[PDB]
């Protein structure tokens, strides 16, 4: 494992900022000074498969325009391609291009890093269960990680106990988790498009997060998974086309009919002008998360809008203004953006479905056509489900298509 | 009087009619089984909307398996020509077929809104009497009314026909447009408008059905959601008190009646 | 004088279904009308009835118009074909159709005694004959002292018993002083027990009076079979004297016809000469009578 | 050949015999009435010369071989009593179907059409047909080809009586040609110038059977003589209830006369010729007064 | 051959029933309605139409048939037809092909106009496609009605008055079609410990409408079996009215 002095740097300006040229390297690199390098882009260091290639381990390092190829695998070991220590305060890695079967950026105990711009190329042959991670953060305060490509890692953006930090308009391909959470109270995701995904998001027992403008185009099974996630905050993600599947591994989630968003001992949280489109379930709801701020959404095209397994009553509409559904056969006479009639999502039938899957043969026969009209003439036979007085008539995200 | 005379026959007729018992007991056992779940579920304006509901379906019901064979079933069965040269005239032996059948259907909603009531005050524990009693006593002496009107009209359908086969055609016509025809005719034209058709006109259109009339006066008080109501949502936009609701259920039996004697008059 | 149809020429939809007849009725007499089962008869039926209002000329049913309430009381119709409540019972039917008229209720215990129903009654209708629900249909004719009976065939699917039994009824009620009409298709067997026939075609009141003034009017010839006389050649040598038919059977059995002109004599010839064993004289009945009438009306 | 050979059956329900020991005989060209009660001691025998049952000690030898083939139905018409037919077909489109059924040409419709008077009702439906008309109908099906054995049960119900003369009229227009048919009816005066033999049965048993004039001479039954047009019973009716033998006073100038028919039947032959009256109608014994004889013989 | 005798009758008796033209025109205009709203809005739109066909089909069935046995008894046709060269197989055979021909023509005016509103209101249904699951479609709907068909003379041999045979056809109709599978969800919804749920795609096969769903919807049984237990519950059901009618 050489040094990055051993190399051979062309300094441009003496302020501690250097500049490698273009031409291919070799083997690991250690950063223990703060050297703002540069690269030329034919500046392929190319490891040879042992080793974080490029460890930080000095304060205020602007690591730019970088091409890192083929590091380790010892996930036990961190081989990582950009290891930074938590000395290592106010990181800079920008504009870089990685393609090794590990972790691509291994942050811990770190300060006020800066991942930015970065394309990640995970792997190609591995079974998305020794990829590593894309870009991995352990309990890190203040970072910045913005407008990355990560591409066929494992479980993408994986984040532990780190509490404030950013995660802006990166795009995640073809990964098994798109952005994982892990106890990361008051965090916040602006504007990230996660695509062919065994789970888009991942929020896992993390508080007071803010998950904004998200995309989720065509990811398997989980839309967004949030578990036991209190005082957070839902407002404008696109869920599209969450299609069946299952992650491989099994491992925190099982194997789902695709589900948009997968609600899981979630107490308060405000989800609020989302799009859930064309999947097999729009919002899942388990019994143990209730009363919360859900009212604004739009539930279009999915085949089944809300799966909620309870007989508690729950409202859907905060001040007085809901959701649009795709399915509302409702009026509007005074001309406001409400509809007039409230609106049932599930019926009596529509839960016997949940609780026994035989019933699915039954499915077209009068009778059920009998007991979903006995519902709307008889309302002592209707369950307390998930309505909303106030349904909304028109599209609220008329933006988020784009 | 001659009147009564012949209310005491179809008094004693009807109740010897097994398939109305058959639909009049499974008024009773329907209205009990109301109410044990309305209590079981404890709420009190879905137990209203339902019963209301289940009165739609069962007293327009007995009133036209009653009364479609008033006129054309002693027509063609040769006793209509022979009552006529009895001392009577054509407007005693329909006010008394009118009175006859009105006291079954006075005795069918009494029986099956009676032991709702008792389905009720011996469930509940500590439920308020006055209250149960009110409305209560509005759901029997208003699914008479409903019960009037679709006997009323079923006088119409038979004067105007001459075979009893084509009367149980119309009496079952006449069933399904009113009570779940014109519910959904209604529907859609607020869906496929989006209710933008007339935002003053529609709810007017709830005069035209004597089911949503009577559906309108017994969610008076006990109004609660929208969606336990559905197209009689629009009764909030009438402006109308209860008691005009109560005189335009009237004014259904006594035009439909009226026409029922003028039809009858030139048999 | 019960029914006094004077004029009257019913008409609707310029169809004129009935045309002029001027029909009386006396206080004690049989009439029967005998048309088709058409609008001849039974607009005519109507009118007595009071349940059709005659158009050019008047009806006098009673001596009063035929709709007022106290001359319906004093009728009595017995309908063509009347299945009349098929969940009531014999006595339950039999008193809605007492407390009707007026009737006093005890008249239903002693006429559904009278009329052979006591059997059958406390019985549903639905569970009758034909015949049992004609006898029903008669029991609520004589109710509370019918003045004018009106009897539309009331003798069809009934028993010959029955109906040799129901003419003795209806004779119990000539004697005390009522009018029936016997509006009927039956007709052979009716003649013995009417007094005044009338028969009516297209409308038009062909003939009426009774059995002796319409064979008088109407010259039909009388037929008469004489079998088992001593000889017949001597005897159709005396029959080919006066210009009428014969014809032999066995062994001297000359079937010879009269035109009602010479049939007085005729017999005075057979009983002071021969010996004669069956001799039948049919006179022409209300059958043949009544296919002379409607022959001749076209 | 013998048509109806009843070889002493008796049809039997449970252990009650609702028929017993029926032995009838009906000829080749013969006119049979099955006079008797509406109830099962006929209809029960009217089933029997049918396929419709079995007899339960005996045998029934219809045209000479057992009732149920097809070889004796493709001959043998039967009108029904109270037929109502199918109610939206046509009158002519019926009579088209029951030809195809039986075997008959469909040439024959028209022309029985014609034959029985509907021709100018034909192609109407049968639920705008009156009463006597579907007995035109159901007649004009029973002549479909040529049938050697009809069965009319109450052929003349409904008819106004210029039809039913007509009816008597293709009777013997029929047998004639060798079709010996079989009447079970209850207008009883008029038939009896038309049935050959009667069959009048009791509620169980058979109780005569012959002609009309070996009904008349074993059951020994009053001459009935009615008059008209002449003065009252106090110049007659002491003439003949003084002598033994009755005289019904009937309505004013229609008093009729029974007597025994022996020695006394002359008494009353020399009256009309001295008293005369007119409209002096004199009959044999009918088919009415033979009826009420034997219903009372036999219960 | 007199099967086909009796069959031109019940065609030409059939066709001008009031009642069947309400419903037949009934049934073809709610095709249409279905699938206007399964165009403009294919197994979503073709399970819909299946449930308006198990609705109309058996009540097309039991409105035709409820009286062809003692409808013509009280008619008095009955007893005339059976004096006639008829065996009492051939009546009943032979108006089991009058009234069958029928409704597999209300099936021609009733999807013969739907599928004429799907290939015409698609434009690119690809129609390969569509005469497959039609044919399949327009088959197993008159299969349906021959069961009802079948059940009717059941019910009319057994019954001697035409009045209690209409209170038989609608009992037929409530219990087959919403009493059967109403008391399958109860002993699922109500029983859990002692009714093991596996067992209950095989109790699909004692009712001819949920073998009529289970080949439009295409299950531990393959399709061939259904067609013929489709086929069995007419040839057990014929060979049960063919038993009665030999009892009356
Ligand atoms: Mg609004």
């Amino acid at each position: 494992a050489p040094q990055s002095i051993t190399t051979l740097p062309l300094q441009p300006d003496g302020e501690n900022r250097w500049r490698l040229p273009a031409g291919e390297y070799q083997g690991q690199f250690t950063i223990e000074q703060p050297m703002q390098l540069r690269c030329e882009p034919g500046a392929v260091i190319q490891s040879q498969g042992q080793g974080s290639s490029l460890l930080i381990s000095a304060p205020d390092v602007l690591v730019e325009g970088c091409t890192l190829y083929e590091w380790g695998s010892d996930l036990t070991a961190m081989d990582s391609a950009v290891f930074i220590l938590p000395a290592a305060e106010r990181a800079q890695i920008s504009n870089n291009r990685m393609r090794g079967p590990g972790f691509g950026v291994f942050v811990d105990g770190t300060r006020d890093v800066q991942v930015i711009g970065n394309e990640i190329d995970g792997d190609a042959g591995v079974r998305s269960q020794d990829r590593g991670n894309g870009i991995h953060l352990f309990a890190v305060s203040g970072a910045r990680v913005l407008h990355n490509h990560v591409r066929n890692a494992r479980d993408g953006i994986y984040i532990d106990t780190s509490n404030g930090n950013h995660l802006e308009g990166n795009v995640i391909e073809d990964v098994r988790y798109g952005v994982h959470y892990m106890f990361a109270n008051e965090n916040s995701l602006i504007d990230n498009v996660t695509r062919r995904t065994r789970t888009g998001y991942a929020l896992m027992q993390s508080r007071k997060l803010t998950v904004t403008g998200n995309r989720s185009e065509q990811d398997q099974n989980y839309g967004i998974l949030m578990n036991y996630i209190t005082y957070s905050t839902i407002t404008g993600n696109f869920v599209s086309d969450v299609q069946r599947g299952d992650t491989g591994g099994d491992s925190m989630i099982s194997g789902g009919e695709g589900k948009a968003l997968f609600i899981y001992n979630s107490l308060f949280n405000t989800i609020e002008n989302n799009h859930f489109e064309k999947s097999s379930l729009g919002i899942h709801l388990t019994a143990g998360s209730e009363d919360n701020r859900i009212s604004g959404n739009a539930f279009v095209g999915n085949q089944q809008q809300v799966k909620y397994v309870a007989s508690r009553t729950q409202e859907w509409s905060v001040d007085g203004r809901g959701n649009y559904w795709s399915d509302y056969l409702g009026w509007d006479r005074n001309n406001d953006g409400l509809g007039d009639i409230a609106y049932e999502p599930n019926d009596n039938v529509d839960r016997l479905l949940w609780l026994y899957p035989q019933v699915r043969l039954l499915m077209n026969s009068p009778s059920i056509e009998v007991l979903r009209w006995v519902q709307r003439a008889f309302p002592v036979i209707k369950s307390p489900g998930v309505q909303d007085s106030h349904p909304l008539m028109k599209l609220p995200t008329e933006k988020l298509l784009t | 009087n001659q009147v009564w005379n012949i209310a005491r026959k179809e008094l004693s007729d009807g109740l010897r009619n097994r398939w109305l018992l058959a639909i009049s007991l499974l008024f009773a056992v329907l209205a009990v089984g109301i109410a044990w779940l309305g209590a079981a579920a404890s709420s009190i304006p879905a137990t209203i909307a339902s019963l209301a509901s289940l009165a739609t379906f069962l007293m327009p019901l007995i009133a036209l398996l009653l009364a479609y064979d008033a006129i054309v079933g002693e027509d063609e069965g040769g006793t209509l020509m022979l009552l006529l040269t009895y001392p009577l005239g054509r407007g005693q032996i329909l006010l008394g077929k009118f009175v006859g059948h009105g006291l079954i259907l006075a005795l069918a909603v009494l029986i099956g809104f009676g032991c709702a009531a008792l389905a009720i005050a011996l469930l509940v524990e500590g439920v308020e009497l006055g209250m149960l009693f009110w409305a209560f006593g509005r759901f029997m002496i208003s699914s008479t009314l409903l019960g009037w009107v679709f006997l009323a009209f079923a006088y119409v359908l038979s004067g105007k026909v001459n075979e009893k086969s084509s009367a149980a055609g119309l009496a079952l016509g006449v069933w399904f447009l009113f009570v779940l025809v014109f519910d959904l005719v209604l529907l859609a034209l607020l869906v496929l408008s989006e209710g933008k058709f007339n935002p003053e006109l529609l709810p007017w259109l709830l005069l035209l059905n004597p089911t949503d009339i009577y559906r309108l006066i017994n969610l008076s008080g006990f109004e609660g959601s929208g969606s336990a109501m559905g197209v009689l949502s629009l009764g909030a936009d009438l402006p109308v008190p209860a008691a005009v609701l109560w005189l335009c259920l009237l004014a259904w039996i006594g035009v439909s009646l009226l026409l029922a004697y003028a039809i009858f008059r030139r048999r | 004088n019960a029914v006094e149809i004077q004029g009257v020429s019913q008409r609707y939809g310029s169809m004129t279904v009935l045309h002029d007849l001027n029909l009386n009725l006396g206080e004690g007499e049989v009439l029967g009308l005998f048309g088709h089962n058409g609008a001849g008869k039974t607009t005519s039926m109507k009118l007595i009835l009071g349940l059709l209002s005659p158009s050019e000329g008047q009806v006098k049913v009673l001596g009063r118009a035929p709709n007022d309430p106290q001359v319906r009381r004093q009728l009595g119709y017995l309908p063509e074909n009347v299945t009349f409540y098929p969940q009531l019972s014999g006595r339950e039917t039999l008193r809605h159709f007492a407390r009707l008229k007026g009737a006093a209720l005890t008249q239903v215990d002693e006429l559904l005694e009278q009329v052979g129903l006591a059997h059958a009654a406390d019985r549903r209708v639905k569970t009758y004959s034909k015949g049992m629900r004609q006898r029903l249909g008669l029991a609520q004719a004589l109710l509370g002292e019918p003045r004018l009976l009106l009897l539309d065939e009331p003798t069809v699917g009934l028993d010959p018993i029955a109906t040799q039994d129901l003419y003795l009824l209806i004779d119990r009620l000539r004697q005390r002083g009522t009018s029936i009409i016997l509006c009927s298709h039956v007709l052979p067997g009716v003649e013995a027990h009417i007094n005044r026939a009338a028969i009516l075609a297209k409308g038009c009141l062909q003939a009426v009076g009774s059995l002796s003034q319409l064979r008088a009017e109407a010259g039909l010839p009388v037929r008469i079979r004489a079998s088992g006389i001593s000889e017949r050649d001597s005897w159709l040598q005396r029959w080919t004297d006066a210009g009428h038919s014969a014809r032999g059977l066995s062994e001297s059995s000359i079937e010879v016809v009269a035109v009602n002109g010479h049939k007085l004599v005729l017999l005075r010839q057979l009983l002071g000469e021969g010996e004669p064993e069956d001799i039948e004289i049919h006179q022409p009945s209300l059958e043949d009578l009544y296919r002379y009438y409607m022959e001749r009306a076209g």
